[PDB]
């Protein structure tokens, strides 16, 4: 019926155009006329013929913007992928994780549907120069960023980071914490000892810049 | 001169011990202020405290 | 001036994007809002 | 009443906000030097001026 | 040694209150102490008063250490601050 | 939205009839089928189910 | 279930025996009552109360589009009354709400 | 059975739909369920908020926690109109989101703010947090005001 498959369609288009939003976010090279694919392209290509969701075209690979590529020293591609699967299971995540391996990713995000195993949890950190990160699809119907109560982050380079310790004169653990693992650092991708630079709009003075640094 | 002469005298003076006199400013109005009841915005059954 | 969050200039022509604050910025609006006001009496003076 | 648990507060609010201060620097440090505002309220404008 | 130059000073010249207090504090203590006084006092027997008439046309010779939060302090003579 | 809810034996079984009536779904506009409570019904962990 | 014994006055507890047939025992005294042939039922009453409505009165003097209804069984009315109502997101399509002329019957397209 | 969930969230006890003073209309749940509030279609999700700080921390981050945090203490303190400078609400908010997490003001999150022994065994739990201090070996600098 319409609502247990248009619901669903619309649910995961709009997981699709928040993924698309984070990698760009991220530095990474999308265009905006792939972040602005409407409802009917996506169901014209990335769905079956009876209206089903396939997700296993929908993963895709990312490469570093030149800009990104210029500011940032070392950025590799990520390939963010869907899992199929309403319960990821352990043999799946290991098969993900073997793929990541095998093709020389620096970063990968595993989209899971409803719930992941602690077991499949513990699994995640395994690569050494590379990260993956799990992100809920109902963690990623709204993006957060674009609420007015967030406001914008920018994460800062080793170089950035040096520059405002030197000026302010102060060493890595005196700024104000932000944890990894909040919403909005997992939208960032940070890593520890990585610098954001906040900018707050506050209706008496204006807008102001605060600082933090993750973990 | 007289704007700028405000603003430049407006400014913190540094060693002023301002946590205190947040933490003062924030707790001594709970002390005049009075339970009273309340509801948001024309409707009657909200009872928000 | 406003440098940038490098240690370097910013070019005069994208200083009131957001992504270059700095701190003393609250303190370049107070001057802004300060001539606009004096603007408004200038104004009040024209028409008249 | 009111009186017990508005005291209570304020004695929590002011245990937790003692320590901090506004430095030479126009940052706002806890007794352990680490910053909580790079600027007080954005502007570093003392409310009382 | 870490004492900031007399030129590179990036801390405002203004003189808070808390410096005058303690200003003030400390040359009526000197005073009480048996120092002698810079200004002609007209039978004023209180140091703090006559560490006020002291400070009105700026001669007491103190000068304050302003640290940075970072182990870096910074001269500034009472005579040279506005208040 | 049911009418009722009632438990019948059979000569040899044993279940519940629930009675929902397209009406009041269509009156309130609801977005809910029939399948959609019987799934719903199996969401429900305290009825072990 | 809330039948009660006819001979000490207890609650009867349908039991299966190892037959397979459920019958009304009771364990206080010797007496049940077999369900072959008619079948028993317990039937609670939920209530039910005025909720608000939605569509009351949601097509008066609208016009009418050509539309097939779905059912073809007790009408052949080809005549429907439309209304369009934004129902979902902005970036969705706009949903609409028609009924036959003769058989009710309401249903939404997006 | 007859009191199962069909259709809705779990934790969103009613709705009303209010009318504001231009004439359009917003919905006003009671529930924790904010994710699924902003997230179901129909309802914008850039500007849905709550009263509730911990739900905007676990959803959108310390710094939306934050907002929240000066947003309510504002509109409390306004409600009864004692006109308290927003200066100190900020520092408030700045403080109970300083560790990266809402640690509140309490014996549970000083202790977690705040490693100085002496202020936290003169606070509240004196004994116990002397005797901790003592086995742990933790050097107290003496640098707060306590
Ligand atoms: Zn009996
Ligand atoms: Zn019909």
């Amino acid at each position: 019926m319409d609502q247990e498959n248009e619901r669903n369609i619309s649910r995961l288009w709009r997981a699709f155009r928040t993924v698309k939003e984070m990698v760009k976010d991220r530095g990474y090279f999308i265009t905006q006329e792939e972040v602005e694919l409407p409802l009917e392209d996506f169901k014209a290509k990335y769905c079956d013929s009876m209206g089903r969701p396939q997700r296993k075209m929908m993963s895709f690979q990312a490469n570093p913007t030149e800009e990104s590529i210029s500011k940032f020293p070392d950025m590799g591609s990520l390939w963010v992928e869907f899992c199929d699967e309403p319960s990821v299971g352990v043999k799946t995540m290991k098969t993900f994780v073997i793929h990541i391996q095998e093709k020389n990713f620096q970063t990968g995000i595993f989209v899971y549907q409803n719930n992941i195993t602690p077991s499949a949890m513990k699994l995640v950190p395994s690569i050494p120069p590379a990260t993956i990160e799990t992100f809920n699809e109902a963690a990623l119907v709204v993006n957060i960023t674009h609420h007015e109560l967030v406001p914008k982050h920018i994460r800062l380079s080793s170089d950035e980071k040096r520059e405002l310790l030197k000026r302010y004169r102060l060493k890595e653990s005196q700024l104000p914490r932000i944890q990894r693992a909040d919403p909005v650092a997992l939208y960032l991708g940070l890593k520890r000892g990585e610098v954001v630079k906040i900018i707050r709009k506050s209706e008496t003075s204006g807008r102001y810049a605060s600082y933090r640094i993750c973990m | 001169e007289i704007a700028l002469f405000k603003y430049r005298k407006a400014r913190l003076e540094p060693g002023t011990a301002i946590g205190a006199i947040g933490a003062q400013s924030i707790g001594e109005p709970g002390t005049q202020m009075t339970l009273k009841t309340f509801h948001f915005a024309g409707v009657a059954s909200m009872n928000v405290t | 001036v406003r440098y940038d969050n490098s240690g370097c200039l910013v070019k005069r022509e994208d200083l009131n994007k957001a992504e270059y604050v700095d701190q003393y910025d609250a303190e370049r609006d107070f001057y802004h809002s300060l001539r606009e006001y004096i603007n408004g009496k200038a104004t009040a003076l024209a028409n008249l | 009443v009111k009186t017990a648990e508005t005291g209570y507060m304020s004695r929590r609010l002011m245990k937790s906000l003692e320590d901090l201060s506004c430095q030479y620097d126009n940052t706002v440090r806890t007794s352990a030097n680490g910053i909580v505002q790079f600027t007080y309220g954005g502007d570093g404008l003392d409310p009382l001026e | 040694e870490k004492a900031i130059p007399k030129d590179q000073r990036a801390t405002t010249p203004y003189m808070t209150k808390y410096e005058r207090a303690r200003i003030l504090g400390t040359r009526a203590l000197q005073i009480s102490m048996n120092a002698p006084v810079f200004v002609d006092l007209e039978g004023e027997t209180d140091p703090l008063r006559i560490a006020m008439k002291e400070l009105a046309e700026k001669k007491i010779p103190l000068v304050i250490r302003r640290y940075l939060p970072d182990g870096s302090f910074e001269d500034w003579s009472v005579e040279e601050l506005i208040v | 939205v049911a009418f009722y809810v009632q438990d019948v034996y059979k000569d040899n079984l044993s279940f519940i009839q629930v009675r929902i009536d397209l009406g009041t779904i269509d009156k309130l506009q609801l977005e809910l089928t029939i399948e959609d409570i019987a799934v719903a019904i199996t969401r429900a962990s305290k009825l072990k189910i | 279930m809330l039948s009660f014994c006819p001979s000490c006055n207890n609650m009867l507890l349908i039991t299966s025996g190892d037959s397979g047939v459920y019958t009304l025992a009771c364990r206080s005294c010797p007496y049940e009552f077999p369900i072959e042939g008619i079948e028993i039922y317990d039937r609670k009453k939920l209530p039910r109360k005025e909720v608000d409505d939605v569509l009351g009165g949601g097509w008066d003097n609208v016009d009418q589009t050509k539309t097939q209804c779905p059912n073809y069984d007790t009408c052949g009315g080809e005549s429907a009354y439309f209304f369009q109502l934004q129902i979902r997101s902005a970036d969705e399509p706009m949903t609409t709400f028609y009924k036959c002329v003769n058989c009710g019957h309401r249903w939404k397209e997006n | 059975l007859p009191d199962v969930v069909v259709k809705g969230l779990p934790d969103i006890s009613r709705a009303v739909i209010n009318i504001r003073d231009d004439g359009k209309r917003e919905l006003l749940v009671e529930g924790y369920g904010l994710r699924d509030v902003m997230c179901t279609d129909g309802v914008i999700g850039s500007r849905t908020t709550t009263n509730h700080v911990l739900e905007v921390f676990s959803v959108l981050g310390i710094e939306a926690a934050r907002y929240s945090i000066i947003r309510e203490i504002n509109y409390t303190m306004s409600n009864h109109g004692m006109s308290v400078d927003p200066r100190h609400i900020q520092l408030l908010g700045d403080v109970m989101t300083y560790k990266g997490e809402v640690l509140g003001i309490t014996r549970f999150g000083l202790s977690k703010m705040r490693d100085s022994v002496l202020q936290l065994a003169s606070f509240e739990k004196t004994t116990d947090h002397l005797f901790d201090a003592a086995f742990y070996m933790k050097k107290d600098a003496v640098e707060g005001v306590s």
